[PDB]
């Protein structure tokens, strides 16, 4: 029945830079049974600190953080290229929704591709139209679709891609699935890119039926 | 059974003083305190005061701090919230509510309520009861969409409470929207009353509409026409 | 009518009313799930519907949590030196119920008040309604309020949000006195009939005794309930309910010797009675000093063997 | 004084599927002296269960709620067509905001009509042109209008109708007024609505001076 | 009339005050009477 709330949702630094996380108990106190863990997305969560206060056996030093009343809050000291994982607390009866830490950058440019279906996916049944975005930070932006000169919501999919350790940067791409019966009929398929780091937002227009 | 009648309310200009009466039947006035609850509409519950078993005692809200006067004549069995200087926004419905009690060797209330009563829809505002404005609603060519079709009609000016209409003497419903009437500038309600009836079917029965207005006693009934 | 009652008077004006000339029970009330503390001095709850009382006090008031302790003999505390105090020697009990759905209110209690500051402590059962400002410092303020000089009321604020501490209290302080007047006051006890010339536990309106009970020549004025002798011991009532005045005397008693030649002889013994007929006991010869059973008087005189007492002496033949 | 919070806002299930709901004191323990209280919206409230645990006589079984300290929360057993309604929870001084436990349906298209002002209506000095949304689920819209083919707002109104019991469906209207003379200068007045569930916001233009 | 269940339920809900909180309670009673002893401490004997 409790519920564990953290802030902030998504937290940046450079990897230099130390920050804190506040994780408010709902209900009442803790009381300090409260635990600690930090899980990257390819593996198991490992245990960080116990009751809140002491931290458990093979823990770098920086990890130190104290806590008490309905603010339970988590000190690092300092910051290392491994924080690229989720943080989650532990009480005893819940957990906590997990904060993001990511790796700041300078604002980058996105690039947009749009590929049409092929020509065994145009006798499979279905037609599917992707756009991608290649080589984009930071993970914010919205992409917007015009069929037959018209905007349209709610039919295509969308996919995000954990962010790379060599270059700092991440792709995601949408799909648009629908039948041939509405395909052919439309001419101009146009993907739309807004991002608040672009100067304008970037447009492509596509033509049917290739060249 | 167990009930509370309602008594009072309707229209009152701004800055007015109104009195409103709770008469309960069923059980014993005397060993229950009593609160009144209001209802905003389409909003939520908000508690307004509480009285004692003889009414040695008040709980005014903040919202009617030292505007409003609960009091509770038992000998006479009757409930009664008095008000002075009424604002715009405390137009809602009054509950007259119950608090529970063990009626032990201590009374011992537990401010948790047991029946409610009928509740009495209050009015403040500077219109004046108006006579509503009907039109009618029919989609002529091009408007409507196939066969099926959907003719109404729109009240407009009718300041005064809330308008009952009805199709054909309520001979027929077809799927009825009753759609709430809503409050526009100048102190004004809209309603417009629409049946899903298709358009295919003009010629061989009339088609009217009659709002039945309970207020004012205005009763007016009116024709469609195709256009 | 006192613990039903709506509105309780404050701590420093505590309400104070005189019970008398009534049945009470008190078995409903402290067999009642809804009172909290019921603590009762020189004299137990289980036993209040046996008792009477000559008149009844029923004091009124409420108070906090953290404080209902402070109303016991012998406390200390703002209620204990300042408000209320209860004598060491009390005889009563203190009951009191959490109220929070009664007094407390949204925005806080300002009609109930307790004293804060004075110039002595409190006697007991003496109440200071007195508003003069207490003169705080050694500057006299001649009624002025100011900096060290406060006004000795301070209000309560009952917010129904705040903790059982600080959470309204209803008490009510039933105070008994069980001295030499007719009580009015009883437990609901049915009388029985009376009987006399026999040895019988008595309960005579709350006194109670053993002994027997027959008609008096002495004649009471019609304001006396009972009577004592020289060595104050209750030796004539006044029967609560014909107004007719008995004696009451203690059951006959005495010691009981045993009279027996050596077992080194006979086992035979005789007993005698001292100073008891033997016409109340349940061959047999009645002495001055008792009577004596199992020994056969005779018309013969003898050098004394066993002394019995008054020229009475007894011997195995 | 102490506000009463209620999660989640709005709670949607399947005419079977049980729900729990919880309500949040903003500080410190009442004694758990805790009401619900359900409403229809034409009839009044009702209590359900009193004193956080202790369900009131001749409520059905399936109502069964507890909590303690901060947080209370009730659960229903199962459900029956009679969810239809508000759950307020009441502490000594303050009501909850609500929760609209609603019944799950599958998504519905929705259907725009749009009705000018007659010639009656023309001669009063205002016109008021009527949009009627019609059998649409489930319960979020929005409708715009094109005014001589541009976009303006806050000068219109929107009513939404309770869903109906027989087929768990509803109607929407909204009516933009304006003067007679500035309803005389445009031409061109279109209407959209915008749902999830469209494969594509269906617009429909009105040509005024009918024919 | 007047007839209620003898027993009730305490209800120990895990996020209490410490007065509602569950505390295990053991509580040993000693005889003393005037028998051979049969449980004494880790008091080592000695020789007679
Ligand atoms: C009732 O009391 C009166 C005196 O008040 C007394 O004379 C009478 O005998 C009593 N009756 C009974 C039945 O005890
Ligand atoms: C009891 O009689 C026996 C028998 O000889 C004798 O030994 C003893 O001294 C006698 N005792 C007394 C007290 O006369
Ligand atoms: C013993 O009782 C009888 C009968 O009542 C009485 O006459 C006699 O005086 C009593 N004897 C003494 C010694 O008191
Ligand atoms: C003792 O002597 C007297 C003489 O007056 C006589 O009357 C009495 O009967 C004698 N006692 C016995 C038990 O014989």
């Amino acid at each position: 029945e409790i519920v564990m709330t953290q802030s902030p949702g998504t937290l940046s630094l450079s990897p230099g830079e130390r920050a804190t996380l506040s994780c408010r108990a709902s209900q009442s106190d803790s009381s300090n049974s409260l635990a600690w863990y930090q899980q990257e997305p390819g593996q198991a969560p490992r245990l960080l600190i116990h009751d809140a206060s002491s931290r458990a056996t093979g823990i770098p030093d920086r990890f130190s953080g104290s806590g008490s009343g309905t603010d339970f809050t988590l000190i690092i000291s300092r910051l290392e290229p491994e924080d690229f994982a989720v943080y989650y607390c532990q009480l005893y009866g819940s957990f906590g929704q997990g904060t993001r830490l990511e790796i700041k950058r300078t604002v980058a440019a996105p690039s947009v591709f749009i590929f049409p279906p092929s020509d065994e996916q145009l006798k499979s049944g279905t037609a599917s139209v992707v756009c991608l975005l290649n080589n984009f930070y930071p993970r914010e932006a919205k992409v917007q679709w015009k069929v037959d000169n018209a905007l349209q919501s709610g039919n295509s999919q969308e996919s995000v891609t954990e962010q790379d350790s060599k270059d700092s940067t991440y792709s995601l791409s949408s799909t648009l699935t629908l039948s041939k019966a509405d395909y052919e009929k439309h001419k101009v398929y146009a993907c739309e890119v807004t991002h608040q780091g672009l100067s304008s937002p970037v447009t492509k227009s596509f033509n049917r039926g290739e060249c | 059974e167990v009930q509370l009648v309602e008594s009072g309310g309707g229209l009152v200009q701004p800055g007015g003083s109104l009195r409103l009466s709770c008469a309960a039947s069923g059980f014993t006035f005397s060993g229950y305190w009593m609160h009144w609850v209001r209802q905003a509409p389409g909003k939520g519950l908000v508690w307004v005061s509480r009285v004692n078993r003889d009414g040695s005692d008040a709980d005014y809200a903040d919202s009617v701090k030292g505007r409003f006067t609960i009091s509770k004549d038992n000998a006479k069995n009757t409930l009664f919230l008095q008000m002075n200087s009424l604002r715009t926004e405390d137009t809602a419905v009054y509950y007259c509510v119950r608090e529970a009690t063990t009626f032990g060797v201590i009374i011992m209330p537990e401010w948790y309520f047991d029946l409610w009563g009928r509740g009495t829809l209050v009015t403040v505002s500077s219109a004046s009861t108006k006579g509503p404005s009907v039109f009618p609603l029919a989609p002529s060519s091009k408007s409507t969409s196939g066969g099926t079709a959907a003719l109404g009609c729109l009240v407009k000016d009718y300041f005064p409470e809330p308008v009952t209409v009805s199709w054909n003497s309520g001979a027929l419903t077809s799927g009825v929207h009753t759609f709430p009437a809503v409050l526009q500038s100048s102190g004004l309600y809209s309603l417009s009353s629409v049946v899903t009836v298709p358009s295919s079917s003009l010629g061989t029965q009339t088609y009217i509409c009659n709002v039945n207005h309970k207020p004012s006693n205005t009763k007016v009934d009116k024709r469609v026409e195709p256009k | 009518e006192v613990f039903n009652a709506t509105r309780f008077a404050s701590v420093y004006a505590w309400n104070r009313k005189r019970i008398s000339n009534c049945v009470a029970d008190y078995s409903v009330l402290y067999n009642s799930a809804s009172f909290s503390t019921f603590k009762c001095y020189g004299v137990s709850p289980t036993k209040l519907n046996d008792l009477c009382f000559t008149n009844v006090y029923a004091d009124s008031f409420v108070i906090r949590g953290d404080e209902v302790r402070q109303i016991a003999p012998g406390q200390t505390g703002k209620i204990a030196d300042y408000n209320y105090k209860l004598p060491d020697d009390f005889t009563g009990c203190v009951i009191a119920w959490n109220s929070n759905n009664l007094d407390s209110k949204v925005g806080g209690n300002y009609n109930y008040l307790y004293r804060l500051f004075r110039k002595s402590n409190l006697k007991p059962f003496e109440r200071d309604i007195s508003t003069e400002i207490y003169q705080a410092g050694s500057t006299p303020c001649n009624g002025v309020e100011g900096f060290n000089c406060y006004f000795p009321l301070q209000s309560y604020g009952f917010q129904p949000t705040n903790g059982v501490g600080y959470q309204p209290y209803r008490v009510v302080v039933l105070s008994f006195e069980l001295l030499h007047a007719p009580a009015t006051v009883c437990g609901p006890k049915k009388s029985t009939n009376l009987v006399k010339n026999k040895c019988v536990n008595f309960n005579f309106n709350g006194l109670t005794g053993t002994g027997v009970l027959t008609e008096s020549n002495k004649k009471f004025l019609p304001f006396q309930q009972f009577g004592r002798d020289i060595a104050d011991t209750t030796d004539a009532v006044r029967d609560p309910q014909t107004l007719e005045i008995l004696d009451i005397t203690p059951c006959s008693f005495g010691g009981v010797s045993v009279i027996t030649p050596g077992t080194n002889t006979s086992n035979q013994v005789a007993v005698l009675y001292q100073d008891v007929n033997c016409t109340e006991v349940p061959n047999v010869f009645q002495t001055r000093a008792g009577c004596l059973i199992g020994a056969e008087h005779v018309n013969n005189s003898y050098e004394c063997d066993i002394p019995i007492g008054a020229g009475i002496c007894a011997s195995y033949q």
